[PDB]
């Protein structure tokens, strides 16, 4: 049954690769760490090493607070007993304060500041993240397009948890931290906005999502179809058009009558992703500050 | 009209089905016999919405909805305007999609290329086949089916998710949507990462794949490799599609409650149900 | 009734718009402007215009390329017409395997070898890259090779290994006259005793073309290759048994 290349028929090991240096100060780069054949029947083999500076670790130490921070509330909420703690781990939440504190950083630890104070933790740990993504590439020497890729999602992270808030005057219209809480508290958001699947922006931001789908899908099959011309050395086929750019762009125009190029389907590929939290960001944004029912609005507009 | 590297690759051969009838191209478009297929099924279904357009009495896409047969006519046929026109739809749309992945086959042999792309095209027909006709058979009628049209077909979604209370307890939906999700990260920082090093800083030349997996183990200390990204890509988003359909041909069939109790066998094993406090004691 | 959230959904469709047109000239690079059947420019080319070019410069010394520019071949196609009409198959005039059309095609790229980030060659044979070795699954190397007719074509001597990725891209393969010729890894099945090779019967192994160096393999060289090896899935059906 023909070879699909979707596992790896023989591993092969060298020594391992150190990477570009560029300017990247080496100083900050970890040692390697062992090979995983498990992972290499399906990519790459090799762990590490991986970079560390200040913005890193900074990132890091944010993230874990605002972890610990939940996770001292959740062990209070199940009275210190690790067996309630097993048994209503999901149901656990920190919720933000209530509405009568609006904007004030001055509710008390039980009633939403410790909320607070982890949303000031993972919001420090989000944007040193995000400086992250761009100083690797920047010593590198490579575009950006990482970085501006994850700005799409952190605005709607910042819609939810922040802007909207700051808009409605409350920070008790953000979004809770706790499994099942968050659900909850997504589908009470389309009840009290009159229902969200008559939000245009929603609708958008679902077709790129399944969108984004669609289009992995085709992406990833088509050029595993073409991996038996060597398809997924996608640069060096950018630089000198093969067989393999060629047949996958002819897979496609045969098929829907017009096609990508092998440098053109990542533009494809960036945007519809991006276009996902871009537009799904706007949808929120105008919920509750502009739009109270969207399926009545949407009826006074066709 | 030809891309110009198209010539050497437009040759005979590679059909299924009919040898050299329709080995040919229209324009861009190969037709082959699935094409004539496809075309067929295609028409007639559009015919027969168009049909349903006037029996419904307007012409604005909007408010146009074929609605399939009341729950009453269980498994059986139909009159056209009372679901039949549905149910022939529905013949025809499977048909339509079939026939586009068999002539997607055809295209891979005539070039010599792998069958990946039908093959995952199939996971999406199957789960178009999973809310018209496999759930709706364990079921037993029609009715549980979708509408056909642009704003009917949500309310459809509506209505069977709170059905069973909140959908977002469905464990299989949650693992759907985090394949969804991982997915379209997956793609952005795909495209991005590519892009970055054909694009580079001004003043640079190209980048090289290396400087993509340095940039992703300076990163996360994990770099899956130009072919695994392309693997990974794929078995997302047809994870994503699976569980999709899993989580609906369990629905109705095997289980007929709010989803949230499901979860509620772990609140209450007897080693903890009556322990006080928490949230579930 | 024009409210901020009309303002806004009307204003993103007339975003979108742009950027699919942005997209779709971005992705006329390549293969465009397109041409009639002859080769001459064909009249509708469609309401999208040509991009302005855009210039890469290559690692290594290599140059820059600037895309779009004047197109070419650069090889001679061994195709006729079937028809005077548009719309038809060209048939091969001579030997398509041989000739290189259809599934065997391949395209002329550069006839140097894809380069690492430390301008080293990309692929190698293992017996020349220091510390690799197999790590996981069936090695291959001794094994005989067994195309579609259920005959031995000869016995695997090497693995040429992607360096940068430690990846297996090639076996190359030992012939009875004792030549050797590259298979790509994504066409063959390393089986417990055999390599099987679908695409090809054991008479047609020869035929693969041959590289100018023991130990480099140039991207001309590999889409040659690798044409020839997919081109036996049609035109050595007749030899493939069972
Ligand atoms: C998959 C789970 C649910 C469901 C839940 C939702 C929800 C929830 C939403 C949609 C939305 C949409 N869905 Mg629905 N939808 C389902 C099944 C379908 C089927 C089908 C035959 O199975 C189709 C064709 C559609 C089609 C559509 C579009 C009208 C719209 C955007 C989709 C998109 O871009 O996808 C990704 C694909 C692409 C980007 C490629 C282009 C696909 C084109 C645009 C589809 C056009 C179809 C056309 C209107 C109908 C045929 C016309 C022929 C001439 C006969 N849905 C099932 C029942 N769907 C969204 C919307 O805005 O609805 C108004 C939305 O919010
Ligand atoms: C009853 C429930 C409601 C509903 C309520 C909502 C609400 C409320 C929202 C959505 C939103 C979304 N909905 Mg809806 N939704 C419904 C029905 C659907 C259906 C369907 C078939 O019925 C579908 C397919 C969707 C689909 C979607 C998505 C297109 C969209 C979220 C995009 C995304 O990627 O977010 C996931 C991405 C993010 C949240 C960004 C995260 C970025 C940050 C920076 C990450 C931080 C990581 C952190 C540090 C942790 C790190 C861990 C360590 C790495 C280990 N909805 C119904 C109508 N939906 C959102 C939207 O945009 O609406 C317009 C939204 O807010
Ligand atoms: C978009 C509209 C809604 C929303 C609707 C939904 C719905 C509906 C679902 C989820 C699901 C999930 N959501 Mg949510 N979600 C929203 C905003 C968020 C934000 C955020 C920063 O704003 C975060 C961190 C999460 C986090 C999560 C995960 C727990 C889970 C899978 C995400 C995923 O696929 O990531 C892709 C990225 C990765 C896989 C990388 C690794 C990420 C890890 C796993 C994130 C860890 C978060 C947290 C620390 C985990 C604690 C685990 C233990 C309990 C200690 N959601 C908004 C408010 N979300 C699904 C689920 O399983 O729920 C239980 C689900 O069904
Ligand atoms: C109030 C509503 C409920 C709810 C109820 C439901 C129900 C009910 C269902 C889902 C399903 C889904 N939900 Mg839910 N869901 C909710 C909230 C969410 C949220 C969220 C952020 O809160 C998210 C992210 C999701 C996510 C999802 C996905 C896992 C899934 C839809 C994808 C799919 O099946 O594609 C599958 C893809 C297809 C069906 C497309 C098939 C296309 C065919 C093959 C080709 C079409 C060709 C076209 C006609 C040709 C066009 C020609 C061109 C125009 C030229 N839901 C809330 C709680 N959800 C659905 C599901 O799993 O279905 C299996 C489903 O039915
Ligand atoms: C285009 C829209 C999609 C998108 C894109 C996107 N996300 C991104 C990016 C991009 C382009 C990045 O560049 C960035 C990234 O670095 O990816 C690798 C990121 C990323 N998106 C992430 C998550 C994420 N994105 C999501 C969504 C989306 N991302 C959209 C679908 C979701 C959801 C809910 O769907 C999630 C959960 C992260 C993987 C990463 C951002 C990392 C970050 O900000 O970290 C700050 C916090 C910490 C460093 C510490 C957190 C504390 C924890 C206890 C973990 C640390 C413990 C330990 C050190 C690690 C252990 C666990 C395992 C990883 C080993
Ligand atoms: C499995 C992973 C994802 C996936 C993959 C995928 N889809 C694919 C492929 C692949 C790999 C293709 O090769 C194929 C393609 O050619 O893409 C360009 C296709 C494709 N996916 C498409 C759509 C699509 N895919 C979707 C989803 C997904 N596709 C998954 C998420 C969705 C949604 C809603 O999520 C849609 C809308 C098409 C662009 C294309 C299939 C084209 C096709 O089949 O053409 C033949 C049919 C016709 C020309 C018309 C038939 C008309 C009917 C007779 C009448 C109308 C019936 C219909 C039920 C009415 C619906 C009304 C709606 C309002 C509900
Ligand atoms: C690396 O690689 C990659 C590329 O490449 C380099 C790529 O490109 C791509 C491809 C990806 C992109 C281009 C990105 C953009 C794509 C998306 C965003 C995905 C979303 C897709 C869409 C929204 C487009 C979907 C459009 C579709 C589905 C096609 C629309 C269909 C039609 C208009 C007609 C369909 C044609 C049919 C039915 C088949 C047969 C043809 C006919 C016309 C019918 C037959 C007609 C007849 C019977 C007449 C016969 C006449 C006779 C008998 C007389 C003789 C005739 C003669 C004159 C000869 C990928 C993935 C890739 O990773
Ligand atoms: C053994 O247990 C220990 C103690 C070790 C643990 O650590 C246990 C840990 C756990 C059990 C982990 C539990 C963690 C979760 C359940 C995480 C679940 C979180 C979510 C589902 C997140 C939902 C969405 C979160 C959002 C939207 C956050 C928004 C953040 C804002 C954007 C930030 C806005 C900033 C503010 C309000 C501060 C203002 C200050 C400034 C300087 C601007
Ligand atoms: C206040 C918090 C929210 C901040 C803003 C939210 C909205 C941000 C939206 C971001 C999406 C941007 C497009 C993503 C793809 C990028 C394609 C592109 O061309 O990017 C420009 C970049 O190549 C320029 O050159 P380089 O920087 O050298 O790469
Ligand atoms: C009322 C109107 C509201 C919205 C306003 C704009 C509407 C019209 C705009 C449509 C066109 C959008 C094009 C977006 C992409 C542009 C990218 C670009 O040209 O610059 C980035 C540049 O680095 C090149 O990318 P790389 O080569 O990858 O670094
Ligand atoms: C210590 C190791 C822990 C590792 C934990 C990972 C952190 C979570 C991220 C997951 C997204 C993975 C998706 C990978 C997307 C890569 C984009 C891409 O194109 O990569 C191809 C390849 O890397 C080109 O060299
Ligand atoms: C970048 C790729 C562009 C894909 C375009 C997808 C169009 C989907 C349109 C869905 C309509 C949503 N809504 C509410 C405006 O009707
Ligand atoms: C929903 C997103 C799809 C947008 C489709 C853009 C269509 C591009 C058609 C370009 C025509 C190319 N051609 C045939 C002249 O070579
Ligand atoms: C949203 C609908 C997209 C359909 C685009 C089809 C365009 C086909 C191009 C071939 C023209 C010769
Ligand atoms: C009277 C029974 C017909 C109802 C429609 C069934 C749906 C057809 C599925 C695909 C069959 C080829
Ligand atoms: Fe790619």
């Amino acid at each position: 049954a023909e070879y699909q290349n979707i596992f790896t028929q023989v591993q092969v090991r060298g020594p391992a690769d150190l990477g570009m240096t560029e300017d990247v100060n080496l100083a900050n780069r970890s040692g390697v760490g062992p090979f995983s054949t498990l992972l290499g029947w399906f990519g790459n083999a090799q762990l590490g090493p991986i970079y560390l500076g200040s913005l890193g670790v900074l990132s890091l130490f944010s993230g874990l607070m605002w972890f610990f921070t939940i996770g001292i509330w959740f062990w209070y909420q199940a009275g210190w007993n690790p067996a309630v703690f097993l048994r209503d781990l999901f149901f656990f939440s920190l919720e933000p304060p209530a509405p009568e504190y609006g904007l004030s950083f001055a509710a008390p630890l039980k009633e939403g500041g410790l909320w607070l104070i982890a949303s000031f933790f993972m919001f420090v740990a989000v944007w040193s993240w995000w400086g992250r993504t761009y100083l690797r590439a920047q010593a590198l020497g490579m575009g950006k397009h990482t970085a501006w890729a994850f700005l799409s999602a952190i605005w709607l992270w910042m819609v939810l948890g922040f802007i909207r808030p700051i808009l409605m005057g409350s920070w008790s219209e953000a979004v809770p931290y706790g499994i099942f809480s968050h659900l909850d508290w997504t589908n009470n958001f389309s009840l009290v906005h009159g229902n969200l699947f008559y939000n245009p922006f929603h609708g958008l931001s679902i077709a790129f999502l399944y969108g984004s789908a669609l289009l992995f899908a085709m992406h990833g099959a088509t050029i595993l179809a073409v991996s038996r011309f060597g398809g997924e050395r996608e640069l060096e086929q950018i630089a000198d058009r093969g067989t393999a750019a060629e047949r996958a762009a002819l897979f496609w125009r045969w098929t829907m009558g017009f096609n990508a190029t092998m440098e053109g389907i990542h533009r494809w590929a960036i945007w519809m992703a991006v276009l996902v939290t871009l537009t799904g960001g706007i949808g929120i944004l105008l919920s509750g500050t502009v739009v109270d029912n969207w399926y009545v609005w949407g009826q006074n507009h066709g | 009209a030809l891309l110009s590297f198209e010539r050497k690759y437009r040759v005979p051969g590679g059909t299924l089905v009919g040898g050299n009838l329709f080995d040919f191209w229209v324009g861009p478009f190969y037709v082959g016999f699935f094409g004539v297929a496809t075309f067929f099924f295609a028409a007639l279904g559009i015919i027969l919405i168009a049909w349903s357009a006037v029996l419904q009495g307007t012409w604005n896409p909007q408010l146009i909805s074929v609605y399939p047969p009341a729950l009453e006519y269980g498994l059986g046929g139909a009159p056209l305007a009372k679901g039949g026109l549905w149910q022939i739809i529905t013949i025809c749309a499977t048909g339509a999609f079939v026939s586009w992945a068999l002539r997607e086959v055809e295209i891979c042999r005539k070039l010599g290329i792998g069958y990946h792309i039908p093959f995952a095209f199939a996971f999406a027909i199957l789960a178009y086949l999973t809310l018209v006709l496999f759930r709706p058979v364990m079921m037993g009628a029609w009715g549980y089916a979708f509408p056909y049209g642009i704003w009917t077909h949500l309310d459809w979604v509506s209505n069977t998710g709170y059905t069973y209370g909140n959908f977002h307890y469905n464990p299989a939906h949650m693992i759907a949507i985090t394949f969804f999700f991982t997915n379209a990260l997956a793609l952005a920082l795909h495209g991005a990462l590519v892009l970055s090093a054909a694009n580079p800083e001004k003043g640079k030349e190209m980048r090289t794949p290396d400087h993509e997996d340095t940039f992703f183990r300076d990163l996360v200390g994990y770099s899956i490799g130009t072919l695994g990204i392309h693997r990974l890509g794929l078995l997302l988003s047809l994870s994503a599609v699976f569980f999709s359909a899993l989580c609906m041909i369990i629905t109705g069939t095997i289980w007929f409650d709010q989803w949230v109790d499901w979860w509620q066998w772990w609140v209450k094993l007897p080693w903890w149900a009556n322990i006080p406090g928490g949230i579930n004691g | 009734n024009f409210d901020l959230a009309s303002l806004a959904i009307y204003s993103f469709w007339i975003f979108l718009a742009g950027l699919i047109y942005y997209l779709q000239t971005e992705n006329m690079r390549e293969g465009y402007p397109l041409e009639n059947e002859d080769g001459t420019p064909a009249a509708n080319q469609g309401p999208f215009p040509l991009p302005k070019p855009k210039t890469f410069i290559l690692p290594h010394g290599r140059g820059t390329l600037t895309v779009p520019g004047p197109e070419s071949e650069d090889r001679p196609i061994a195709l006729a017409r079937t028809a005077v009409s548009e719309g038809f198959p060209h048939a091969p005039t001579g030997d398509p395997m041989k000739d290189g059309v259809g599934p065997a095609s391949w395209v002329a790229r550069r006839d140097l070898p894809e380069l690492d980030g430390h301008g080293h060659n990309k692929i190698k044979p293992m017996k020349a890259a220091a510390g690799f070795h197999v790590s996981a699954g069936k090695n291959p190397i001794g094994l005989p090779v067994r195309g579609c007719d259920l005959e031995i074509a000869g016995k695997v001597v090497d693995i040429w290994v992607d360096i940068p990725e430690q990846m297996a891209r090639f076996l190359e393969v030992e012939l009875k006259d004792g030549s050797t010729r590259l298979l790509p890894m994504q066409m063959v099945k390393v089986q417990s005793n055999r390599v099987h090779v679908n695409a090809l019967s054991s008479d047609l192994f020869a035929g693969i073309p041959t590289i100018k160096s023991p130990t480099e393999v140039t991207l001309l060289e590999e889409d040659k290759i690798c044409g020839y090896v997919a081109g036996g899935l049609m035109y050595a059906a007749p030899k493939r048994k069972s």
